[PDB]
């Protein structure tokens, strides 16, 4: 069996690179410290101090557009024209049957 | 229809099944090619002449011509399939497979 | 062979195919078959081997059977009713022969097993413009005829030749043949909208020409007829593997890539008259070549495999003869979906 | 042709069994013969002798399930007195499933036949119900 | 206007350049003996073109600049390891021995562009006929598998059966203990270590199956050292005999138009040298092949096409 | 809409344009901006919807996927810094690529006034996906695992494609809104009983339901850790979205063909709640959660009232983030033991414990602790399935109880006992992955101040 | 036992998955196994010519 | 530590003349790379 063994020519499997040994203080993010330090100041200045800030401020004074402090007016006066006048709060018939054509059966 | 016209069409299918079987020989395959252009040459002859077709008498000598051209080509091409195996065997061309 | 020699015999296919278009006369018709016939026998046999002889030999069989059976549809038409003129079949089983020669000279199945063998028999040039060229003039017969088909018929041999491509081309590892089942999935799908719609099967032939066109002429630059040969080509170039890749996964019908605008259309076309069951199998059907597709895209540039020492002096030199349309008929086989509603030009 | 599709459509699905039976085994003759013309074409395995056996096998064979599924098919329309229901189309197609693997000898097979055919059954019941069109003529 | 159809459509026809001097000539001899001499004067007298021996990095000198590449980017292999350690694990003979037919191979495509192009003759070393006499030493000492000559026969079939043979081989013809006092008096260490085993079965591939095998193709012109010292009566012999045996009379121009064709784009004369048949001697994995590509690329004027670098210093990159 | 979709075109040629060492602080700096330029769609209104043009109009269901959508790329990239850093820099660009049309094409499918668009759109997303699964994925199975996750989907897309045009040429459209104001009653037929499936089955494949989970845990487990989180946090929820687009037209059909369905998703979320208990992959067991809850949300699209709607959309959101952040904490806890095995690597809050703070954080929010919108969807869902049949709770119960059982034991097996001794190689964690863990868990804790949105259009 | 081994790792993948790639590969290779007869295509196609003139008329 | 990429072993699957190998096609034998086959002048005898 003169085979070598080795089924192919092959690169050795390489061992994991530490971004510590190289550079302590070192972010995770790059190898070069410049870019690595200029990548974690856009990284937190652009997503804790714009958009989750900035953001959360835009989205919590959101003009109603939902229309529920109107609804809620509009419920309010409704609701004291009814009792001024004794009419039974809300309907049972969302639309007047008068306008409504039943069709006759006759059986 | 009449039966002359019948006993063509069958003529041409028996050559065509003939052809369709390929026992061995593709020069008998060649030959079932002949015969069908022959049944077509005289079914056509008969057709075109019964009814006074003037004109349609230049499509079966057309015809004739076209056709023999093809058997010249396929003559050629049977003579180099020998010229790689000396014989005009069927089963010799299996190097192709579906 | 001399290239004027050359040139004079793919003008010579021109020429038949376009008297075929341009005629009225059945007999011109024939004649221009013939003729193309006539002239497509060397081209399929330009570098001489016994494969290519027999691969000639063989298209030549089927091509002048096919030629015979359409003079004697044609001659029965005529029995039938003294008339020349491509119109109405006017009579039945006469247009069950017709369609029978035209099916044959399309390579439908049942009539479909000469495509693998020829196509694997001849080089890839000779592929290309067989899978290409040699559809035009049987389609256009039938799209002038399609008012007559019996569309049991037709139907029956467009859903065998879908499935008969599908489950043939999982089978395979030459390129050439998966090309060629390929060729006859789509040669099905074309056929089962001619009843309804001759204007997606025109759509559907310009797109499969210019995917054939784009797959076959890649493979070329990179010149591989094998899977584990084509597994060679990303250590030399990446980017063709990549360009390829792409375009198979348009063949497979993937949106939004332009092979699938085709089926859809199709697919729409078929569901206004009523027809939903078809669709649905054809579909699952064309899973099968998408299947085979996704293997062959594995191969190629998904993952890498091994190389070979000698690979390096090929990176030392460069293609001399390059293809000008490469590059447009990749990008018109990619990415012309939003341009479907052109399709009303009458393609 | 279209002969043995009207004799079998034209008796009734809750009566007359042994004539649907005789249809359906008709049907199942007629496909098993083409099978075996189409396996005799492709791939001839020994001899003359051989292939007639061959084709005999896959003639009965296709006969028996036709005719299994006809007579459960009919049997149950007529004791369940629900005509016009894909359920007794699904048992008989089950049944018939069932007989082609007892043929073939396999449990699985058995069972995966029984399955589909209860399937295609049950959907051609319904396309006929409802009129679907394997093969729709051009509308528009 | 680049050589293709159109040219020989239009002009372009190579019988009349032929002047009865072509005459392509392949000079063989055994390892130290004195070919490469008797090759330059004959190139010298009969105004023909030399071509030196193809190594290493022959195919280095014709792509960008002339300079050898490295040696783990340009053939993955050295002869001297080969002389230190013919058994080596790494299998560095077979893959030695495929990168040199590899390179003969596209010498000899050069020379026969050259020759066609220019009808000016050409004078060659050891061919890709001939060289597979190492290959068979090196089976018989042991130092490479069966599996090695079968892939080696193989490449050898599908890539040489597309050329027309030399019109003249000559062999020098030198006795075994002759060329081991030759080599020890060269001066290279590695040399030294040539065992005579090795050089008998050398000098036993070329006479058994070498020049029999070219005497029904070729004319051979049998040399001793001492009568080979003399170029005169070699180039007397050379042109007093007639070439009539062999394919290159019944060639005519469209034969010569597809050779022409093939011998120019070098891609494809090397298609075959890398089929993906699996022997662990040349196989290379992903990983190495990657790297090794990526190194490639990153050299100064290969990242693109030959005019299209900038670094080397082509201008007007945006409007070619 | 087009202020959204040319800026995510421009990533593009941004990206290709980039200084080879400058990829990664653009794509983010310019996803993040995009982010913040998508928050502007969350002002809806109590009426029809914000109807842009002809081709892309909003909802308060669109809207919140969409915000999802945009705010998950920064944190992909992010993530996938660290894995591809011995990469060549066209192999970045084209991964970079590859996410950015992702995102694109889920833009503009949140969108797709039209169905016909909306099925190009939600096929379109099928192309990068793959890609990123079999090119970039680790072992030898990816492919495998590609080919698991395409051909499911389109075992269910094609037909759906059918039945479209079909629908087309019977009502005459295919738009949303013509679909609404014009919708009749489907009546009891097989024909329409076979169009309900078809319409159905495509989006319930890629939720998936419980029988057609196969393909998840392969695809989740094989695809790096941006395809990891990109399938569990948005791809999921494609499927939910459609059938809440699509069963206006499929009523009254519902009630009886919703029955088969209900069945599988209640009892699958028990029996894949009961797998995770025996699971020796993290990988495997975030993927089997994922099943577990979009179970849960199928129950609720099938009920299909006003409670269901606003559970499951609330559901859906905080599956997505939760999922995502669960993948992120294994991923970390893979680059360092390159295993992806629970049991190997143990002891982990004594060497890590901000990482570990962060599986707390995470393990509480999948447990559904409220008041996190996580319970806010798993309650309302509840209601309103014990509203349609008071035996559910049974099954409920069980799935919470099993639920806050599996979440503890992966927290418990991972971080808490005594660290593996010959495991030396485990470094401190980097700022990346901790802001990329708080990125991911402040939103959640945000949202759950203003819960109406992401309560969609029935609020 | 159950819910992980006997029906997610076993028969929910034999039902939908495994039986597919099984019958696609069954029929793949009986329609692909032609041995390049032209004898026996033209015979198929001899089948084919008559049952569609008996067949589709 | 690294991607995997296809072996020897894996690439050899895609070697063979079809897919699938099976008992009647194990025979089969992949074509030439190049797609040419080995090939594998009378006398008379004028007498008197
Ligand atoms: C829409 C439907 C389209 C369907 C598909 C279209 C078919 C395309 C193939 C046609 C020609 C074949 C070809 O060029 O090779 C394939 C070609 C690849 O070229 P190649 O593989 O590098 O060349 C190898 C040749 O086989 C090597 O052959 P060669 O170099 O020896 O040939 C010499 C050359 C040079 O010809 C000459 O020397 C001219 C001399 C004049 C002689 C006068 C004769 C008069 C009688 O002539 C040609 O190349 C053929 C041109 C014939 C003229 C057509 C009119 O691919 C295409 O051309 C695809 C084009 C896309 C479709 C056409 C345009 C879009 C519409
Ligand atoms: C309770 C009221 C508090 C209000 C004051 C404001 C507090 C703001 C905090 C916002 C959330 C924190 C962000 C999460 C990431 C953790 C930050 C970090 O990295 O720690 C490093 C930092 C420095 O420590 P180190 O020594 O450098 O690191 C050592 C290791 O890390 C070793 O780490 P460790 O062992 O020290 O663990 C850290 C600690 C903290 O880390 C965590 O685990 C935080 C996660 C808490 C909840 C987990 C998810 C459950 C869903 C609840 C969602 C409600 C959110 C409400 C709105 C939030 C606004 C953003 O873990 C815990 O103690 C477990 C907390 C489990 C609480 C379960 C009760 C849930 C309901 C509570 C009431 C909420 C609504 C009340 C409504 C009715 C009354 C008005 O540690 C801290 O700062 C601890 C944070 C203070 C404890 C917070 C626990 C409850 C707060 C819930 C949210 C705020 C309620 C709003 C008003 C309620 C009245
Ligand atoms: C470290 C230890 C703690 C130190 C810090 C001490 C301070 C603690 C205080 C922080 C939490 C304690 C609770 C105090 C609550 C006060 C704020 C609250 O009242 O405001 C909420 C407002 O918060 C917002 O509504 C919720 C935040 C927005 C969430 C959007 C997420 C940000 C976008 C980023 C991408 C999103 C990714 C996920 C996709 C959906 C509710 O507002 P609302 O009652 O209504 O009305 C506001 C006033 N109006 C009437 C004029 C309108
Ligand atoms: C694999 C993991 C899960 C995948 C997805 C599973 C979900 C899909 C299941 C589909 C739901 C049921 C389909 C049809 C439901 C209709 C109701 C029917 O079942 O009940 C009776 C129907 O009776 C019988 O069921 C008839 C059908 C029998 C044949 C069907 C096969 C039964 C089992 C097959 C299951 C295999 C599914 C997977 C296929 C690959 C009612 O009797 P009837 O009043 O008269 O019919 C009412 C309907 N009408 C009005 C339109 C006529
Ligand atoms: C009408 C016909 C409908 C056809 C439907 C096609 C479904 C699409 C999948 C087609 C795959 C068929 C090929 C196949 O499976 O072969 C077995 C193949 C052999 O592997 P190879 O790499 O080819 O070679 C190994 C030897 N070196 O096994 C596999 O690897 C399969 C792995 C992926 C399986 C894909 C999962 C498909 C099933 C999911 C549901 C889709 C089914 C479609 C119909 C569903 C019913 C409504
Ligand atoms: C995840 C993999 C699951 C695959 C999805 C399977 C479910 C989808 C249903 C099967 C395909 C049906 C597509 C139907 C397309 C909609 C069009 C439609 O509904 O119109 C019907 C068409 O209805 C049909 O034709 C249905 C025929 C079905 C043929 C193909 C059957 C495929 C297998 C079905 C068995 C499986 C059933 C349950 C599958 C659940 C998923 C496992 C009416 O037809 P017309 O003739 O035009 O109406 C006039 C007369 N009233
Ligand atoms: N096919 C081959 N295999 C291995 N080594 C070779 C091969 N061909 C040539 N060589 C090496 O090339 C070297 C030069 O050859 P040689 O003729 O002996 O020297 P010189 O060039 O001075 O005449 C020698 O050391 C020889 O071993």
């Amino acid at each position: 069996p003169p085979e070598p063994t080795i089924r192919l020519q092959e690169d050795p499997d390489p061992e994991d690179e530490n971004l510590y040994e190289k550079n302590p203080d070192s972010h995770g993010y790059d190898k070069d410290p410049i870019v690595d330090l200029w990548n974690m100041r856009v990284v937190f200045f652009f997503g804790f101090s714009i958009v989750l800030v900035l953001g959360s401020t835009f989205v919590a004074y959101l003009p109603d557009y939902r229309m529920q402090e109107w609804a809620r007016r509009e419920a309010e006066r409704l609701v004291k024209y009814r009792e001024a006048n004794g009419l039974p709060l809300m309907e049972s018939n969302c639309f007047d049957p008068n306008k409504i054509q039943l069709p006759e059966d006759e059986d | 229809m009449p039966l002359v016209y019948m006993n063509i069409i069958m003529a041409f299918a028996i050559a065509l099944a003939g052809l369709l079987m390929y026992r061995s020989h593709l020069m008998s395959s060649l030959l079932c090619l002949e015969g069908m252009m022959l049944s077509l040459f005289i079914m056509s002859t008969l057709i075109i002449l019964n009814t006074h077709f003037t004109l349609a008498n230049m499509m079966p000598i057309i015809l004739l011509v076209f056709a023999a051209c093809e058997a010249a080509l396929g003559l050629s091409l049977l003579v180099m399939v020998s010229n790689t195996y000396g014989t005009d065997y069927v089963q010799n061309l299996n190097l192709l497979q579906c | 062979m001399n290239p004027i020699i050359y040139t004079t015999l793919i003008m010579t296919v021109m020429s038949g195919t376009m008297l075929v278009m341009i005629s009225s006369h059945w007999l011109l018709i024939w004649i221009g078959f013939e003729m193309n016939l006539l002239a497509m026998i060397p081209v399929l046999m330009k570098n001489f081997n016994p494969r290519a002889t027999e691969a000639a030999t063989k298209y030549f069989l089927t091509q002048a059977t096919a030629s015979m059976m359409l003079m004697m549809a044609i001659i029965i038409n005529l029995l039938y009713s003294g008339q020349w003129t491509i119109t109405k079949m006017f009579n039945p089983v006469a247009m069950t022969m017709m369609t029978m020669a035209l099916a044959m000279k399309l390579g439908l199945s049942p009539f479909h097993f000469w495509v693998p063998e020829v196509t694997q028999g001849i080089s890839l040039q000779a592929g290309l413009l067989l899978l290409t060229w040699q559809k035009l003039a049987p389609l256009s017969v039938l799209c002038q005829i399609s008012q007559s088909i019996n569309p049991n018929l037709m139907l029956t041999m467009a859903m065998l030749s879908i499935l008969i491509g599908g489950w043939g081309g999982l089978n395979q590892t030459q390129l050439r043949k998966i090309m060629a089942y390929s060729s006859i999935a789509h040669m099905g799908w074309m056929t089962a909208v001619l009843p309804y719609n001759t204007t997606m099967t025109i759509l559907n032939l310009l797109i499969y020409i210019t995917m054939t066109l784009a797959m076959f002429m890649l493979l070329i630059h990179s010149s591989a007829t094998t899977t584990l040969s084509l597994s060679h080509t990303w250590n030399k170039m990446p980017v063709i593997t990549s360009l390829m890749m792409v375009t198979l996964l348009s063949m497979g019908g993937l949106p939004p890539l332009s092979g699938f605008m085709p089926k859809w259309m199709i697919i729409q076309e078929m569901t206004k008259n009523e027809s939903i069951i078809m669709p649905t199998l054809m579909a699952m059907t064309a899973l099968l070549n998408l299947y085979f597709y996704m293997r062959l895209a594995y191969s190629s540039s998904l993952t890498m495999f091994p190389s070979t020492n000698n690979m390096k002096m090929k990176w030392q030199f460069e293609h001399t003869k390059q293809m000008k349309l490469l590059p447009t008929m990749i990008v018109l086989s990619t990415l012309v979906l939003p341009m479907t509603p052109a399709l009303s030009s009458l393609n | 042709a279209k002969t043995l599709l009207h004799k079998y459509s034209d008796i009734p699905e809750g009566t007359e069994c042994h004539r649907k039976a005789y249809a359906s085994t008709s049907i199942g003759g007629a496909t098993g013969l083409i099978v075996s013309a189409y396996s005799i074409a492709l791939k001839p395995p020994a001899s003359f002798l051989e292939g007639v056996a061959r084709t005999g096998r896959y003639t009965f064979t296709s006969a028996a399930i036709g005719a299994i599924f006809g007579l459960t098919s009919c049997i149950s329309a007529q004791v369940r007195e629900k005509p016009d229901d894909p359920l007794n189309y699904f048992i008989g197609g089950c049944a018939g499933g069932l007989t082609l693997g007892a043929r073939t000898r396999s449990y699985g097979i058995g069972a995966a036949a029984c399955a589909y055919m209860g399937l295609t059954a049950a959907l051609v019941k319904m396309g006929q119900l409802e009129g679907w069109q394997v093969f729709a003529e051009p509308k528009v | 206007l680049q050589y293709g159809p159109l040219a020989f459509v239009l002009g372009e026809r190579t019988t009349r350049k032929l002047t009865e001097t072509s005459k392509v000539i392949t000079v063989d001899g055994n390892i130290c003996s004195g070919k490469g001499r008797l090759a330059r004067e004959i190139a010298e007298k009969l105004g023909l073109r030399h071509f030196p021996e193809a190594g290493i990095h022959y195919a280095d000198s014709t792509t960008g600049d002339g300079k050898p590449l490295d040696v783990q980017l340009s053939g993955n292999c050295s002869l001297e390891k080969f002389y230190d350690d013919p058994k080596s694990n790494d299998g560095n003979s077979y893959r030695l021995q495929s990168w040199l037919y590899a390179s003969r191979l596209l010498q000899y495509a050069d020379a026969l562009e050259h020759l066609l192009s220019t009808g000016q003759g050409v004078v060659l070393e050891r061919s890709i006929y001939s060289d597979f006499v190492f290959l068979e030493a090196m089976y018989r000492q042991g130092f490479i598998r069966k599996q090695c000559v079968e892939h080696y026969n193989e490449v050898k079939k599908v890539t040489a059966c597309e050329y027309l043979p030399p019109h003249v081989v000559v062999y020098v013809d030198v006795p075994v203990p002759e060329i081991q006092s030759r080599i020890q008096k060269k001066g290279n260490p590695h040399e030294m270590k040539i065992t005579a085993a090795y050089l008998q079965d050398i000098e036993n591939a070329y006479k058994k199956t070498f020049l029999p095998e070219m005497s029904e193709k070729c004319e051979v012109l049998q040399y001793s050292a001492r009568e080979a010292e003399d170029a005169e009566k070699v180039v007397e012999d050379i042109e007093y005999l007639k070439c009539d045996k062999g394919p290159w009379p019944d060639q005519d121009d469209r034969t010569f138009h597809r050779l022409r064709m093939l011998v120019q784009n070098k891609l494809e004369v090397l298609n075959y040298t890398t089929i993906p048949v699996y022997l662990p001697e040349i196989t290379i994995g992903a990983h190495q092949s990657d790297r090794v590509f990526q190194k490639f690329t990153e050299l100064p004027g290969r990242k693109y096409s030959p005019g299209y670098n900038e670094d080397v210093g082509d201008k007007w990159i945006w409007l070619k | 809409m087009l202020k959204i979709i040319i800026p995510t075109t421009m990533l593009l040629p941004m990206t290709w344009m980039s200084k080879h060492n400058m990829i990664w602080i653009n794509a983010t700096v310019h996803s993040l901006l995009i982010s913040l330029i998508s928050l502007s769609l969350l002002n809806q209104l109590g009426e029809n919807s914000l109807n842009f043009s002809l081709t892309f109009f909003s909802d308060s269901l669109s809207a919140p996927l969409l915000v999802l959508t945009t705010w998950l790329l920064p944190l992909m990239l992010m993530a996938s810094q660290s894995h591809l850093s011995k990469e060549t820099t066209t192999r970045k660009k084209l991964y970079i690529t590859m996410l950015i049309l992702l995102q694109l094409f889920l833009i503009m499918t949140f969108t797709a006034t039209e169905l016909i668009l909306f099925y190009i759109l939600f096929e379109a997303t099928l192309v990068p996906t793959l890609i990123i699964i079999t090119r970039w994925g680790n072992q030898t199975e990816r492919l495998n695992a590609g080919l698991y996750f395409l051909f499911y989907t389109l075992a269910g897309s094609l037909p759906l494609l059918v039945a479209l045009v079909y629908i087309q040429n019977t009502t005459g459209s295919l738009n949303f809104l013509i679909i609404h104001y014009w919708s009749h009653p489907l009546s009891n037929s097989w024909s329409n009983i076979f169009m309900w499936l078809a319409c159905i089955m495509a989006f319930m494949v890629k939720m998936p339901l419980y029988g057609l989970h196969l393909w998840l845990p392969k695809a989740h487990v094989e695809a790096p850790i941006a395809g990891s989180m990109v399938l569990a946090a948005v791809l999921l929820k494609l499927g939910g979205y459609g059938m809440m687009r699509i069963t206006t037209i499929l009523n009254p059909l519902t009630n009886y063909m919703a029955y088969p369905f209900l069945m599988l998703s209640m009892w699958g979320m028990i029996m894949t709640s009961s797998i995770c208990l025996r699971q020796t992959d993290l990988k495997s067991l975030i993927a089997y959660s994922s099943v577990s809850h979009m179970a849960l949300v199928i129950v609720a699209i099938m009920i299909q009232t006003p409670w269901s709607f606003m559970g499951a959309t609330a559901l859906m959101i905080a599956h997505g983030l939760t999922s995502s952040m669960l993948f992120c904490l294994a991923n970390t806890n893979y680059e360092r033991v390159h295993s992806r095995t629970m049991i190997l690597a143990r002891g982990l809050q004594t060497l890590l414990p901000l990482m570990a703070t962060w599986w707390l954080v995470a393990s509480l929010t999948n447990l559904a602790l409220p008041p996190s919108i996580n319970l806010i969807g798993e309650l309302f869902i509840i209601t309103a399935s014990f509203s349609w049949s008071n035996i559910t709770i049974i099954l409920m119960g069980m799935n919470m109880m099993i639920t806050a059982l599996y979440s503890l034991y992966m927290l418990i097996t991972t971080q808490r006992g005594k660290y593996t001794h010959h495991i030396n190689n485990i470094k401190p964690s980097f700022t990346r992955e901790n802001a990329l863990m708080a990125l991911h868990i402040l939103p959640l804790l945000l949202l759950t101040l203003n819960p109406k949105m992401i309560l969609g259009p029935l609020y | 036992k159950s819910a992980s081994s006997l029906l997610d790792l076993i028969w929910l993948e034999t039902i939908l998955p495994k039986t597919t790639s099984f019958i696609q590969m069954k029929m793949s290779i009986m329609v692909s196994n032609q041995k390049g007869l032209i004898k026996l295509y033209f015979l198929s196609f001899l089948i084919t010519i008559m049952i569609s003139m008996t067949l589709f008329n | 530590a690294r991607q995997w990429q296809p072996d020897v072993e894996w690439a050899e699957q895609f070697g063979g003349a079809v897919m699938y190998p099976t008992k009647e096609t194990a025979h089969w034998k992949p074509p030439p790379w190049n797609d040419v086959d080995p090939p594998k002048n009378l006398t008379l005898n004028f007498g008197p």
